[PDB]
């Protein structure tokens, strides 16, 4: 009675006009969005290809000057002969841009003016005219970048570089991906007696500095040998080098100790055996054996004869530390097998060496001329210029000098660099418009590795691993770890990785947006591949979200009175109104402050997207008609502390206009936990306010009560609003006592007859009387699910 | 200064030292192609640097 | 890696009753769901151990040395450029 749940259903039903309940086809909706995303990742493929050919056709004619005392190369070094640029503050990138040249970032210890670098600043000065052509062809093209394999990156929209600059392009994920194909590394650390001391500190450092050059689609293991070959970790086969699997290997390498004689035969006979293990789902090429050692005598020729006779495995060898052992046998092993030999004398020589083997793995890529220039999108990572969550498309550029003279007996099998073009996720979340869906529905997409690009539970912060300690990885959330696992969402995931297109309706648990409640619900997972890439755009809809209210309104009078309806001065007699900040052409989003935005909104509709602004007005009037007709009449009902309504479209109203100051739920309706929670049930829901928060409440705010607003407008079910009240506890305390704990799912105390329990309202019932709950759980009431939230912060 | 640059022309600019050998905690220091304290370029510098040896100091 | 937990009703049964055996004593509870509402009403014999927690508490992830035994499904790429004959192996 107080809220007016059936006092609004009539209002929505009364205005049969001003509606058109249209259906979400859920198959023409995925395909029309999975074809827009494919178009986006294809425009960034033209910008790439057009960039590779221009940096390959200019390299060919450079002439290799060696005298820059005159004809000085001119460029804008990012950390500030040089260019003094003019910077325009562009809100798109969030920093200062110039648009008139390309910045250059020489790493912090590559000499800015050496000969090998001053040439690189010359023949890459012909890219500036195709960097400018690309965006001038299509704006909203964020970062072109040429990652030259001499340290340099020439990223186009020249911003000041973002405390020591350890950035080095040759290690960024978008480079090690373009520059080489998936690997099967196998590090053979040599933990024997002779590496005791400093040589071990460099081996443990350098190993953990090589596991950082491994993507998520290439496997790794870390053996070791001291007259018996074992594993440092507990794995016993190749383990994919995820964000997590690496941490097991890095933390097991760091806890290694030198002891015992050195035996190269028994330690290579263990490496070659773990590369033949073909029932582990390995990445089935670029087998490698990266031996770390100091120096020995035995070149185990009979091992490289039994195994690796036909030269399939590449033995890279590192002779790390300062010593005087024979580096002769080691050099033979890397030369006989198709490898290379690196020397790591001390720290500082670790970073520049462990990234070099990609120049070797990339040899069979250059020779495969244009079957190897294929765009390739990195898994989501955090941009290194404070842009947000981005994905980059990589495309190598080869060195065509002397080509068509058929000289090609040279350094013509190395790559100049990998060049990339960043796509931000906040640009993919704009090709999947969420507002013709219920708050529960959403799109998502996954890699062929399972990691979700574009998921609503993908927070823009680095993924976590392990409990922290007292004292460049990408954001890779697997699809089964962003949502509650069940034996049906495994089938969905396994059928999206294979690229199949289908549909599947089932009843599933859905975690509440505030990680406190779980809701059983019906969900229909539609998915379809994004042709021309390797992704699977899916779309999940509640079974009642198959229709949405698209408003038709052209009278300019009915919306006129709607316009002043939500003016801030009319708030006493029409509730304290909020609007969800949403995407309009030029209207400015909040500064975390809603009331500024509500003021902003009025001018832009006063002056003259179409649907979003058309729908918000219809809700404002439809809500206002309630808050004027019924909510105003029966003012100040006894048990009520506040009466609120929320709609899809933004309008959120509270009558007292004093309780509005105590309205904690954020103005975005599509993120309100209760609005999603109550939309899913077919009854009332009680959301216990948290216990012992930083902010006040739970006495002057009461406890929320909510109910959906179901409508059968033309025989079609809709739930387009949620009305509810904030019940004061004190009024409800007496009616309880006039009749012991009252309780809701999730075990949150609402009231107790005893008034020490009711003092700590909202606490988890089970931090109160745990002996009851553990027994109460075990009577097949109060189930519990235990998921992991890989993106969260801890103090130690 | 950078133990990995073995000539004049390659030893210019900055490089990354690590204090106490800790792998973290970098320090940016310049590269200096410096001769030894007591060198043998001249006969006179050779005599001075042989004197300090015959003193048993350094 | 915080480890969240959430609770909800298993059975749609409304009437609950039983006996506690916490220690050197016993208790009787009765519990009834407020029908057509997300609520549960229980009383137990007036008061006479270890805490349960619902807030997310820090924990190491799932045993990584065990999920690799039976890993998730995965499809790697297929370009796979390696092992070309016309390559100069004169570098070392
Ligand atoms: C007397 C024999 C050894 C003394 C050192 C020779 C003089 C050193 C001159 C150095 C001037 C650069
Ligand atoms: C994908 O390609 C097929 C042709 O094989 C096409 O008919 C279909 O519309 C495409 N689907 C999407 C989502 O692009
Ligand atoms: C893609 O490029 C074409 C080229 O003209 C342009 O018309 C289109 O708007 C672009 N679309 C996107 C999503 O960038
Ligand atoms: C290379 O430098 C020379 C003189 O420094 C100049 O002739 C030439 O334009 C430069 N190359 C490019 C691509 O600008
Ligand atoms: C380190 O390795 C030793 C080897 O016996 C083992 O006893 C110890 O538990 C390990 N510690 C850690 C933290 O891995
Ligand atoms: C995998 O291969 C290993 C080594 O040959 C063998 O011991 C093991 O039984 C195999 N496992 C499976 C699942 O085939
Ligand atoms: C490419 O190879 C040629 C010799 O064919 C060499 O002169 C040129 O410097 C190489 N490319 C780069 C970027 O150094
Ligand atoms: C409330 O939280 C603070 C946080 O520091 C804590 O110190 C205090 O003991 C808590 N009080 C109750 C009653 O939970
Ligand atoms: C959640 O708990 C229920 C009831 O115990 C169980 O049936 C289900 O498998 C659990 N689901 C998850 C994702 O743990």
């Amino acid at each position: 009675t107080a809220s007016g749940v059936n006092q609004l259903v009539d209002i929505y039903e009364k205005y049969q006009d001003l509606y058109t309940v249209e259906p979400n086809n859920a198959r023409q909706l995925v395909e029309i969005a999975a074809r827009d995303i494919e178009k986006l990742l294809s425009n960034r493929s033209k910008a790439l290809v057009r960039l590779a050919l221009e940096a390959e056709k200019v390299q060919a004619a450079h002439q290799w000057r060696e005298d820059f005392a005159s004809n000085e190369v001119v460029y804008y070094n990012a950390k500030d002969q040089r260019i003094k640029p003019v910077f325009i503050e562009d809100a798109n990138f969030g920093r200062q841009i110039s648009y008139q040249h390309a910045a250059v970032h020489i790493p912090t210890d590559i000499y800015e003016g050496s000969t090998i670098v001053l040439n690189e600043l010359n023949w890459t000065s012909a890219l500036d005219e195709v960097f400018k052509k690309n965006r001038e062809e299509d704006p909203s093209l964020l970062w072109q970048v040429f990652g030259s394999a001499t340290g340099l990156a020439r990223y186009y929209p020249a911003s000041p570089w973002v405390k020591i600059d350890l950035y080095d392009v040759r290690r960024r994920p978008w480079y090690i991906q373009g520059a080489a194909s998936p690997k099967d590394m196998l590090i053979l650390v040599d933990v024997s007696g002779s590496v005791s001391g400093l040589t071990l500190k460099l081996i443990r450092t350098s190993v953990s500095e090589m596991l950082e050059t491994l993507s998520d689609d290439d496997f790794v293991n870390v053996a070791s040998f001291n007259s018996n070959a074992q594993d440092v970790s507990c794995f016993q086969h190749l383990v994919q080098a995820n964000v997590r699997n690496k941490k097991v290997l890095k933390d097991a390498v760091n806890n290694i100790t030198a002891k015992g004689i050195t035996d190269y035969k028994k330690g290579f006979s263990f490496a070659f055996e773990q590369l033949l293990n073909y029932n582990v789902s390995r990445a089935n090429c670029n087998k490698i054996i990266m031996l770390f050692t100091d120096g020995g005598e035995e070149r185990a020729q009979e091992i490289f004869n039994k195994y690796n006779k036909d030269k399939k495995v590449r033995v890279f060898t590192f002779s790390v530390g300062q010593h005087n052992y024979d580096r002769g046998p080691i050099q033979w092993m890397a030369c006989e097998n198709k490898g290379y030999y690196y020397e790591i004398p001390s720290i500082g020589a670790i970073r520049i060496n462990t990234q070099e083997y990609l120049d070797v793995l990339g040899r069979p890529m250059v020779l495969a001329g244009d079957k190897a220039k294929q765009v390739q999108w990195t898994n989501v990572y955090l941009d290194a210029l404070e842009l947000g969550l981005v994905i980059t498309g990589t495309l190598p550029v080869f060195n065509i000098t002397g080509q068509f003279e058929n000289k090609t007996n040279l350094k013509n099998q190395l790559i100049l660099g990998v060049m990339g073009v960043d796509v931000s996720l906040e640009d993919i979340k704009r090709l999947t418009p969420r507002f013709t869906l219920c708050p529960n529905g959403y799109y998502f997409a996954i890699d062929p590795n399972g990691y979700v690009l574009l998921h609503p539970n993908l927070q823009p912060k680095p993924i976590g691993v392990g409990i922290p300690t007292i004292n460049q990885e990408p954001v890779t959330l697997d699809f089964l770890d962003a949502e509650l696992e069940n034996d049906i969402k495994v089938e969905i995931r396994n059928k999206m990785i294979d690229g199949e297109s289908g549909e599947k309706t089932f009843r599933t648990l859905v975690k509440s947006q505030d990680e406190r409640y779980i809701d059983k619900g019906n969900r229909t997972y539609t998915w379809t591949p994004v042709n021309g890439t390797d992704y699977s755009l899916a779309l999940v809809l509640p079974t009642y979200s198959f229709y949405y209210i698209k408003a038709k309104l052209e009278e300019t009078i009915t919306q006129a009175r709607y316009s002043e309806t939500l003016k801030p001065d009319n708030f006493e007699e029409s509730g304290y109104t909020f609007i969800a900040p949403r995407d309009y052409c030029n209207d400015l989003k909040i500064s975390d402050n809603n009331t500024e935005f509500l003021l902003n909104f009025n001018e832009f509709i006063d002056r003259k997207n179409a649907d979003l602004i058309n729908r918000v007005l219809l809700d404002a009037g439809f809500t206002n008609e309630l808050v004027q007709n019924y909510w105003s009449k029966q003012k100040n009902i006894k048990g009520v502390k506040a009466r609120f309504v929320v709609t899809d479209g933004g309008i959120t109203r509270v009558y007292p206009k004093e309780a509005g100051e105590n309205w904690q739920e954020n103005p975005e309706t599509y993120e309100d936990s209760f609005y999603k929670r109550s939309l899913d049930n077919d009854n009332y829901v009680f959301t216990a306010p948290y216990f012992n928060k930083s902010g006040p409440g739970a006495y002057e705010s009461g406890i929320m009560v909510s109910k959906a607003v179901e409508i059968y407008i033309q025989g079609k079910l809709l739930k387009p609003a949620v009305v509810g009240i904030k019940i004061d506890v004190n009024s409800w305390i007496e009616n309880f006592t006039k009749t012991c704990v009252i309780l809701d799912d999730g075990g949150f105390l609402l009231m107790a007859n005893h008034d020490d329990y009711t003092n700590q309202i909202g606490r988890f019932f089970g931090e109160i009387d745990p002996s009851l709950m553990r027994h109460l759980v075990n009577i097949s009431v109060y189930a519990f699910n235990k998921s992991y939230d890989y993106q969260s912060v801890c103090e130690p | 200064s950078d133990s990995s640059k073995q000539t004049e022309a390659e030893c210019k600019g900055n490089y990354i030292t690590y204090k106490d050998g800790e792998v973290d905690h970098p320090i940016i220091q310049p590269r200096s192609w410096e001769n030894s304290k007591f060198d043998f370029d001249n006969v006179l510098a050779a005599m001075m640097a042989l004197f300090t040896v015959s003193t048993f100091e350094g | 890696i915080t480890e969240q937990t959430q609770y909800f009703f298993d059975n749609d049964s409304k009437s609950f009753s039983g006996v506690l055996d916490c220690g050197n004593c016993s208790r009787i509870f009765h519990g009834e769901k407020l029908m057509n509402t997300n609520l549960i009403f229980i009383m137990v014999e007036s008061k006479g151990t270890r805490l349960l927690i619902q807030a997310e508490q820090t924990s190491d992830g799932p045993n990584p040395c065990d999920m690799v035994k039976q890993p998730r499904y995965r499809k790697g790429p297929d370009v796979c450029f390696d092992n070309n004959v016309l390559e100069d192996y004169t570098d070392c």
